[PDB]
């Protein structure tokens, strides 16, 4: 299965997700001090062919998305700052997200 | 917005049609440049295999 | 946007406990809470998503009283001359439209209202279907015991309570 | 022009005032009464002393 | 500015009015759009407006004011009302509402009725106090609706023979069993002219469903009455909508103690439309016609009655038979034993150039003694006794000759002695 | 260089013209592509161009100029116009536009109309001032469209009997109920030749839908009129597109106060195409035909009318019956009671070598007294009286014999005395 930039990161506090947008990317003008999730990178590890129904249901009821590996990139420890710009580039044919 | 006018056609109609031609050509060139810029800024980019 | 709400209304597993009408009114309440959270004022509004025709909209409730606090929901008992109210109390308006219903806070409050109302709906359905049994003997397995209350599984998502 | 003169002006004159729709009425009722005052009140000492 | 006095004006008059009002060339937008723009500007000049229209409540609960010329359709010239007014003044479908209206706003697309000054030609206070049409107790027709004009022209005979064949009264249920190529439109025109001349007090209602537009424009400015029709250029949705709403208007008028008469043409095409508009019921009978599909038409046909308290609802619906259609065959089979007033027209006499092609023995009226005195009772009894042994075409021509020999029915009765 | 005077030239002439213009061997590209390349070079030599075409506005709002020979299709020879011109000169679908055009540019794929000099054979200034076709008030046909040629040949009888069966006038609504193997193409050719000889003032419009190509090439160079057709080698999309656009052209012509006559063949196949092009409506009646699928064809059939102000739109559509098709059965059932002019052709007489196979008693015309004086009125009445008791084939052969015995209808009327 391919990798996604969804914002539905499991096994993480809601305060860490509060910095992300509805897509999974931090807003423009958000302060970060320590290692914090600023992109919602997920990688499937188990079963493939996730049906969209159960996909959206995991965000509402039932269990969470196991095939994630929590591969969301974070800023290194010690470095701080405020994000000021985002640049997204997609492969030809792949549907762009709303931030693009 | 009401360029459509006409009186004493013998020269007025000629000048008005020349100006309408110029206006149409300008608008169409601007629209084509707009579409080219949009297609250039919206096309995807190759990243990696 | 309407495609997303159609997908979320069709993807309901327990369509019985929550048919399209109450699901849409739950979404209306969620969008009303989202609009309340949008403005610093506290104004109650309705949505009326137009289930089968198209996308959603928003209205503005007045709740006509002689008060003045929070004037977004304050209209005197006689402000029915212009804008076609014609009634003493209960006159509302469609003034506010263009409600954002897809950001992070909106999605969070939507999910919150949805889970609250699915709980309420399962409660209502189980009580309406097993209330007439009041006066009859029914079996059931307990699942949690405490020093003040214990729970019982009856089946088909039915929960019974036994106090001290 | 003065807020002490506008506080003695209930809504009955707003919806009758020309060029006043729904956004302007919403503004004049929100950004005006949110400061603690009310649209339409009964005072007499105005303007002291001018 | 009233909507009727502006819409019944010719289209060219509206164009010149809009051009005098300082507008763009009005030859582009449609009549409804022209009226909408004209009202927009006429309200931009102030001019508190006074409008009117027939009410339609949708599934949401609000109301739309449709106009009669547009055959009760949706357009920019419509007036919107919130359910608050419907809850206050206790409105319902079919109630014509007239009163003060205002300009629209941004985001709004229709006008708003502020206060009603007339509901079905009545005070808005008494509009909430009115007995329901369903709660009324029907009765038989008592007051005779005489159709004899009195001039004895070449067209008056069309009504004379009618009065000689089957009496008609207020609240009577009427069917016209006539094959095509028979001149049912001529019969309808004659009966409309007769009811407009003889009884101008009762409101006349003529309805043409699934009809060619030529007859529509002919009837809209030939008879003295509010003519609403619906051509075949629209799906069955508009047909059933106008049927429901005209019957609601008739019911409201009867509730206001008014004698209404609905001329319908044709009941067969209306039943066809009602069949193709309703979803399937599960099974199918001969002709592709659904079972419950006829419930709504049947109701429409049964709404006619003579109210004991006051008012009446007479109906005269033309049926299409002998068309070689299985659907029309079963529709006529269902509708045969439904009403108490029937008029059969013979196609053989119709396309034999003997007008009006009527069938005496096949036509009649139940409880006809309640619609005529003993005098015409015995006269019609003698007429039936003398016409029963006779044939169809010979008897028809003999009767029409003896009828044209005089002016009215009284002279014919006297010469029959 | 005009587009028509270049396209109506033979293909070999275009090949030699392109070869003289210094081009690659033109036998590879298609006719549209040949015209496109020829115009490209002829504009590369300067030569400010003058083009023409029928307008089609897409969903975006721009306009495309289609040509008549290509049956209004999309090709490189098309002329593009921006919605600015449509907003300025107030254009609409079906309006034929002719004026100055320029070469294209890189990235552009069609020519651009700079200024219009003719809109529906009118001044571009008056093109914005024209009453809408829908706002017109229809009426019955008044001016008689005589079909009698006058030479009395073996083919003129085909029209003579026609005039002896059902009169036809401007703005009349016509149906041809004829089974296959009957020679409807011969009837259409005869009526086209008659309308071209007798009334050359009114523009003739003949349309062949879902037809074999042989009849297309026969009609395109046999009758005197603009022949647009559409063979079965294309999906129903092109069929419904050409139907809509030819009816829009007819409506624009009538709005310009022009008498147009549309010969259509066949209405049954056109309804079939309209059914298979429209998405489903939810339910299904017998024959696999959708409910609203007939809304567009019905409208097409109802567009015919006699305008009171000026102009007329006559239609003569041939229907396919007796084909053993459930779909065609229900289509004919729907279309039977729709028009006021019908001509029934008997298959038994058709394949009995008795031409033209006509049905007298089954055919007729409503309000025929408005299309003929009292003289022919009484003559046709006597003819109907004498032909009604007779059979079908014997009466048909007797009438055609007595018709061929003379030259015109007047001599037949005189010998009938
Ligand atoms: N009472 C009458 N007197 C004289 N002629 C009549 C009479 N009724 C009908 N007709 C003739 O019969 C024809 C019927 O035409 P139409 O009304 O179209 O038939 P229908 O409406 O029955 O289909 C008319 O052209 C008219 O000339
Ligand atoms: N009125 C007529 N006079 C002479 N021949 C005819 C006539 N009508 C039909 N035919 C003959 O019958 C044949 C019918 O061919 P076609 O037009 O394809 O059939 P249809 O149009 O009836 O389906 C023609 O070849 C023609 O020779
Ligand atoms: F008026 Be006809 F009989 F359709
Ligand atoms: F012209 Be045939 F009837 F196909
Ligand atoms: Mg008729
Ligand atoms: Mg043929």
């Amino acid at each position: 299965g391919p990798e996604e930039i969804t914002a539905d990161i499991p096994n993480v506090g809601e305060a860490a997700l509060s910095k992300l947008d509805e897509s999974g990317i931090v807003y423009i003008g958000a302060e970060v001090t320590g290692g914090d999730i600023l992109v919602g990178k997920v990688t499937p590890k188990g079963e493939t062919q996730l049906t969209p129904e159960e996909k959206l249901l995991r965000a509402i009821f039932g269990e969470k998305a196991s095939d994630v590996k929590d591969s969301s990139l974070r800023v290194p420890n010690g470095v701080s700052g405020t994000v000021i710009d985002v640049q997204v580039f997609t492969r030809d044919g792949v549907e762009k997200d709303k931030r693009a | 917005r009401w360029l459509e006018l006409g009186l004493t056609d013998e020269e007025k109609q000629n000048q008005l049609e020349q100006l309408a031609e110029q206006y149409d050509e300008l608008k169409h060139e601007f629209e084509k440049k707009l579409e080219a810029k949009r297609r250039k800024i919206t096309q995807g980019d190759d990243l990696a295999p | 946007m309407n495609k997303e709400i159609l997908a979320v209304v069709e993807a309901v597993s327990n369509e019985k406990a929550l048919p399209r009408e109450k699901i849409f009114e739950a979404l209306e309440s969620a969008l009303a809470t989202a609009t309340k959270k949008k403005y610093e004022q506290e104004i109650d509004v309705r949505v009326q998503i137009d289930r089968k025709s198209g996308d959603f909209d928003t209205f503005r409730r007045w709740l006509v009283v002689d008060e003045v606090t929070q004037p977004t929901k304050e209209i005197t008992l006689e402000a029915a001359r212009y804008e076609d109210e014609s009634l003493n109390l209960g006159d509302y308006v469609e003034d506010q439209i263009e409600s954002v219903t897809f950001d992070r806070i909106t999605t969070q409050t939507a999910k919150q209202v949805i889970v609250q109302k699915v709980r309420e709906a399962e409660r209502a359905m189980v009580v309406d279907q097993f209330r007439e049994h009041e006066g009859e003997i029914i079996t059931g397995v307990v699942k949690k015991v405490n020093r003040d209350n214990i729970s019982l599984d009856l089946g088909n998502n039915a929960e019974a309570v036994i106090l001290r | 022009h003065y807020i002490g003169d506008l506080v003695q002006r209930t809504e009955v004159e707003l919806l009758k005032t020309p060029n006043l729709g729904k956004k302007s009425l919403t503004e004049i009722k929100d950004v005006l009464a949110s400061r603690g005052l009310s649209l339409g009140m009964r005072l007499e000492n105005w303007p002291p002393a001018s | 500015m009233n909507l009727t006095e502006l819409k019944n004006t010719p289209v060219s008059e509206l164009i010149t009015l809009g051009e005098n009002m300082g507008l763009e060339n009005l030859a582009r937008m449609r009549k409804q759009d022209i009226i909408f723009a004209i009202l927009k500007q006429h309200a931009k000049s102030g001019e508190d407006i006074f409008g009117d229209g027939v009410l339609e409540i949708l599934q949401d609960g609000f109301g739309f004011l449709r106009s009669a010329d547009s055959s009760y359709l949706a357009g920019p010239d419509d007036i919107y009302v919130s359910p608050s007014q419907i809850r206050r003044f206790n409105l319902r479908t079919g109630d014509t509402i007239s009163g003060k209206i205002r300009p629209p706003k941004e985001g709004e697309r229709y006008f708003a009725l502020l206060k009603v000054n007339e509901v079905n030609f009545d005070k808005p206070e008494n509009a909430r106090n009115k007995i329901l049409f369903e709660n009324l107790t029907p009765l038989h027709a008592n007051s005779r609706l005489r159709m004899e004009r009195g001039n004895g022209s070449t067209e008056d005979l069309t009504a004379r023979v009618l009065d000689l064949a089957s009496p008609i009264g207020r609240g009577q249920r009427g069917l016209i069993v006539a094959p095509p190529k028979a001149g049912k439109t001529m019969l309808l025109q004659n009966i409309a002219q007769s009811i407009a001349y003889n009884h101008p007090d009762c409101v006349l209602m003529v309805l043409l469903i699934d009809e060619r537009p030529e007859e529509v424009t002919e009837m809209q400015r030939l008879v003295k009455g509010e003519v609403v029709a619906s051509t075949f250029d629209e799906p069955a949705s508009r047909h059933v909508q106008v049927a429901e709403m005209v019957i609601e208007k008739a019911k409201r008028l009867v509730e206001h103690k008014k004698d209404v008469i609905i001329l319908l043409d044709s009941i067969t095409r209306l039943a066809r439309a009602y069949n193709t508009v309703v979803p399937a019921s599960g099974k199918v009978l001969t002709g592709g016609v659904d079972a419950n599909a006829l419930h709504r038409p049947k109701r429409f046909f049964g709404a006619a009655r003579n109210v004991e308290e006051g008012g009446s609802l007479t109906i005269i619906a033309t049926a299409l038979i002998d068309t070689g259609s299985k659907m029309d065959e079963v529709i006529y089979e269902e509708f045969k034993g439904t009403g108490n007033m029937e008029l059969h027209l013979s196609r053989k006499i119709a396309e034999k150039r003997v007008f009006p092609a009527i069938d005496y023995n096949r036509s009649g009226t139940r409880k006809e003694e309640l619609l005529t005195t003993q005098e015409e009772l015995q006269k019609m009894w003698i007429l039936r006794k003398i016409i029963h042994p006779m044939g169809e075409i010979d008897a028809m021509e003999f009767l029409i000759n003896k009828l044209a020999m005089t002016k009215t029915n009284d002279d014919f009765f006297e010469m029959m002695k």
